[PDB]
């Protein structure tokens, strides 16, 4: 009748998600009832309300006491344990756990939520091993209700994968290269500091930072016949939110820039509506803050050479866009709860 | 590893054996002989303490990885 | 026999980088910078020449000024401030070569106003407008004709992409090529949202990812003529004050693999492109390439290939210093073949 | 009837002012009917809508043609001439010119608008020479209909002057030092370039830049009692908007932090309502984007030593807050017209 | 008979210190032989060489194997244990531990290094509890060889205290307020994330973040006369290094800006040479990177009101200048082992 | 255009600067 939800990790994605559901709560099958996080409800209620990227939350009063965050009279119990096996999911009757820590993205890690009493876990990141990955708009309909642990892929995969599906079905993609020029994220050190990735060790707001990404290969996970045909990299740049994907593909069927744009445009109005947005406006990253689409095609940047080498460029709010898809994937699961 | 948790249990057992029976004790001699024995096996692919700390504290600032 | 007398029109980021390049290399040079023309005054330009937010404090010698000249170790550089090159005193100053570094005279007709003023040659530190011979040192400068009175040294991105595209094209035969330069912002972007003929460059630069249209896509086809119309791309200006990276995706004819692509460019970097391309396997970031003298530093760790024929390479470049090093190279080259 | 207004200089202030007016249009004596700017209506309608700081304009739809900017069917005639004498003020029936280019701040400079046909000029910055300066809530009720060229002082002046007035009337200010830690502005250089001020010549987003502040002199013009008794400086820092002023005053009536805060707070709820806001929250500069108050007192930072050395710290949105006051000054002038 | 040194916490301070000693190695009575840190030797060797602020290390080549960092043929043995008690100080013959983790600033915390075998501990931050604090140039000659745990205070204390001492001995400081406009530090958060300080939690490259400064209380530790008579705060701003303190003093002997500057200038050439630098240049923060002085007085900003209200402004490289003093204090201890 | 006729006379204004990068 109503899927009780709990957030594991109240960081940028946990809080964006929370603020997505609060604005989509009128028509929603989810009731967020609990939070686990390394911090306390007073500290986390403060962050919830005062977001440097999203601004002050306006819809409802955000308060908290020793053990609860309250949003518009709706209480959310809080605990603080780093081992999900200790969490009170059975007591709290948690049906769906949103796994937004970045730490428990393997099957065994995530399964600890199930051990504690949860039923399903939606990981807010690429899965490790054989975890089924889904992108709303590309393959989220093959979701099987019997799946207890799922992955909503990365932000980048959610931006490229819908554009790849449209282009591939229109002209057949033979191979593809991507670079995401990406806002920095919490895994980068603010100043040069110890890290297992020598590039993530460098000061995020001072540098262009190349890092390996898997979103390209991850696209082959959700569009399974392009498996092994996509690769890419990341350039972390000193912006705090909003990123842009650069996709270069060789296609079977000859085309020109105009056809590429019209194809994506028609998908944005029909099959991919709400997922892809099509723009001919000359905007910049600031203008896309809070966009609900997974991908916004920047039509003025499309290029084609020789009929078969296609270039496209798509913006995305990696924080807020991805979170709308996380919520979409959960709302879908609540639909087909079994 | 295995030999490490035995070299600390080998000098803990050698310092207790040595104090009880004395410094000139034949028991204290064998206690340090047995510690030297497990340190000769311990010394005879170079995983780092850093990498073992990121296995135990995956959510630390030094260990986060967001595959974006 | 004597030395080429140089004036700098536009003492900005490039004009001042070029000055400091020359000041460091002056022991070996057929050039002598004797004049500056800029909108600002000698004392102000002395201050900026010494106190650079990006290069730090200049220390090879003392830098002062009076109302007429800037001094760099007792060496006098005369300073005039008129916005129309027609009116510049190039005749009285015996100016042989002008470094057109204002961004305002990229066309032959505007660039040749310096020739009306008495200048004998003009090196535009930017892609020229109209048919102006365009040169990239290490790719194309050896075709310089001493009869050219107006030349273009290109853009920073062109000097990065072109050497790499030349090695890749000859090794594997480039058929089509796309490019995207994640580029530090530059003076032509506005600090806060303000008027501009480029609605994207009008937006706050240190605050945004800003896509703009680069001409390095076009230029590379100039200095490598058989690739004219086979390359294209864009630029993404981002909130760093200096150092850029160019990402090139190419469709080649001869099959290869990332290992082989890296080896080719490495071999080039050590022989036919020594001093122009640098080969790095290190995991560095942009800050680490400040002051690098190469046109391109291949980030060997980022090379990837799909299906043998789709090739991706990523190269760093200091858009201010590296480009200024090449400007200097090109100017010396003209000084050697002077007629 | 309606006071017909023209904007000279469609910059950060000129466009913040417009967006202020558009939000308050339904209750306003002013009518913005003209714009002069170095740029064309299409560029400027694009800038008015898409703003890196204010976000996309929501309230009304914005459009343009060769001749005008349209803000929800409201047509604003645009001209582009850089000598105010040639401006069609007489032909457009313009009454009040909002001078916001920052280049016509002397009386004779601003007076060119009067020759062109306008009847009064409101300079959105300190004036040069005998030009009456007003800060809303401090001295604006002294304005006289006979004065046709007026200054609304700097942003820092508008923040500090309401607090000084309260502090002075409650404790008696003998001396005061000010330092505004200040977002950079269009006046500064993106990268090291020539500038009259050798420190504002230096890359703004890279440096802490000490420079002058108009409040050092302007506060004493709006609180004449304190002329000669205040001084201070600006430190420009790498943020695009929102600023904070640090004010250390030697006062006559010994007091303590609790009393300093209670005086400003009560003032904020009575005689300074809308001008000063009293905040106890632990907030950072991002959280004050779009605040309509001229100063937000950060009570947690108030401190006093030996009863006579008082330290207060006040935030202000130097773009939006200041523009709100420009509109207030304008409405007041249209009320007391002559 | 060197003084064998180990660095605990190879962070910003720990690596600046290392580079500081490498430059000064020839004249030093110290030998750095050990490092304990979260990271392995190869990663620390990489960060020691490639520094986003200091640039690539030039003086000597830097390699590493599984066991040591190598500084031009000098070996520094490396361990990775976060519990100081287990550290091999006894076996490595460690005399002095440079405690630079930030999380052992209490006497009991720092004393774990003594249980491990070290003889003395120098905390690169203020101490918690009765730990004798020192500033080179102010009170480091009151160091006593019986002291085995010492604090070198904070970076702001090392900038402010020498100018306060000079001012106090010339005019008599009766009260003083301070505001450091401070480059952000690894203590803050790249994007909004939990933190015991609700403001340091907020994205550091996006905000002006008001917070505490150690100088508020530590200046009175090293200048006992002025204990209880000083106070202030910090405004963290989006620059990664170099800071500036703004100090307003109620003084006893009336003066003027000319007299203040001559006094500090005079000190900087005599008693405070190497600690205070006197500057008349119109510079900005980038120009002071790598400056060895603790304080660079920006003479052009000195202003006095009423003879009694003095305002001075002093730059400092909070990373490199502070580390220079850590070295100075350690050498002083090296000279006074007993 | 007035802003098009202005960028003809003064390309070196920060309202017209175009550096093909
Ligand atoms: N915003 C983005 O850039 C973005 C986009 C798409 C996907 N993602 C993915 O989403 C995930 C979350 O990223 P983020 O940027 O929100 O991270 P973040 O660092 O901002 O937030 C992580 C939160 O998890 C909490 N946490 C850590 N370990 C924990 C434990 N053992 N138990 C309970 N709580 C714990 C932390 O307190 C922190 O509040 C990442 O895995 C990332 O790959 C991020
Ligand atoms: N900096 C880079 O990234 C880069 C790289 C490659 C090429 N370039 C090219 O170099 C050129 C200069 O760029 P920059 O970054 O030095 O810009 P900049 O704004 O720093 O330099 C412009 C300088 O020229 C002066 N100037 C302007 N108009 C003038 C006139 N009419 N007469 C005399 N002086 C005048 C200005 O005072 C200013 O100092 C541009 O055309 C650009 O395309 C720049
Ligand atoms: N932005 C702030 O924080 C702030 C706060 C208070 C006061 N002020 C004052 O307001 C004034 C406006 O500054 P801004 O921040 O809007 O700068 P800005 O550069 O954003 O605005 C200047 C605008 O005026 C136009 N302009 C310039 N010269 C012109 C001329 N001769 N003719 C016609 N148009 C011309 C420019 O095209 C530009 O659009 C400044 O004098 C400043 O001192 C600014
Ligand atoms: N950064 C400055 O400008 C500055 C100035 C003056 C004083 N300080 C003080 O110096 C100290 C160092 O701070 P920092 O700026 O170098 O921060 P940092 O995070 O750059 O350095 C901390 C280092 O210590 C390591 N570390 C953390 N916990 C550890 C543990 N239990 N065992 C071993 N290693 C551990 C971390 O891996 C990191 O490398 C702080 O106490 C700070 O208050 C800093």
């Amino acid at each position: 009748s109503m899927v009780r939800v709990a957030i594991n990790g109240f960081g940028r994605i946990g809080r964006n998600f929370m603020r997505c559901w609060l604005q989509r709560k009128a028509n929603s099958k989810l009731e967020i009832v609990g939070i686990n996080d390394t911090s306390d409800p007073r500290t986390n209620a403060h962050l919830l309300k005062y977001d440097s990227m999203l601004g002050i939350f306006q819809d409802a009063e955000i308060t908290a006491d020793d053990d609860c965050i309250y949003a518009g009279g709706h209480a959310v119990k809080c605990v603080s344990d780093r081992n999900p096996e200790n969490l009170p999911w059975s007591a709290w009757g948690i049906d769906l756990v949103i796994e937004a820590t970045g730490v428990f993205t393997s099957r065994e890690g995530a399964s600890k939520h199930l051990s504690a009493g949860a039923k399903k876990v939606l990981i807010t990141a690429p899965g490790k091993g054989n975890i089924p990955t889904y992108v709303v708009g590309v393959n989220h309909h093959t979701y099987d209700p019997s799946e207890d642990i799922v992955s909503n892929a990365s932000c980048t995969t959610n931006c490229l994968a819908p554009i790849v599906k449209v282009l591939h079905e229109a002209f057949g993609i033979q191979q593809g290269m991507m670079t995401t020029t990406h806002s920095y994220t919490g895994d980068q050190r603010l100043l040069d500091a110890s890290h297992r990735d020598l590039r993530r060790a460098r000061a995020a707001a001072m540098n262009i930072v190349p890092t390996s990404t898997g979103a390209a290969k991850a696209v082959g996970l959700v569009i399974p016949e392009l498996q092994g045909k996509l690769n890419g990299i990341a350039l972390r740049v000193p912006t705090p939110n909003v990123s842009v994907v650069d996709f270069v593909a060789q296609v079977e069927k000859p085309t020109i820039a105009e056809q590429v744009n019209q194809v994506i445009k028609e998908a944005s109005e029909t099959t991919m509506k709400g997922i892809i947005h099509y723009s001919e406006l000359e905007l910049v990253s600031s203008d896309y803050r809070g966009h609900n689409a997974s991908s916004i095609l920047d039509a003025s940047l499309t290029m084609v050479l020789g009929g078969n080498l296609v270039k496209v460029v798509a913006w995305y709010d990696n924080e807020w866009g991805y979170s709308q898809r996380v919520l979409d994937l959960a709302e879908h699961m609540a639909a087909h709860w079994a | 590893s295995n030999l490490e948790k035995q070299i600390e249990q080998a000098r803990e057992e050698a310092h207790k054996i040595c104090d009880t029976e004395g410094a000139t004790s034949g028991q204290c001699a064998a206690a340090w002989d047995a510690l030297e024995e497990l340190q000769a096996e311990a010394a005879h692919d170079h995983k780092t303490s850093f990498q073992q700390y990121c296995d135990d504290n995956p959510d630390a600032a030094e260990c986060r990885i967001y595959d974006d």
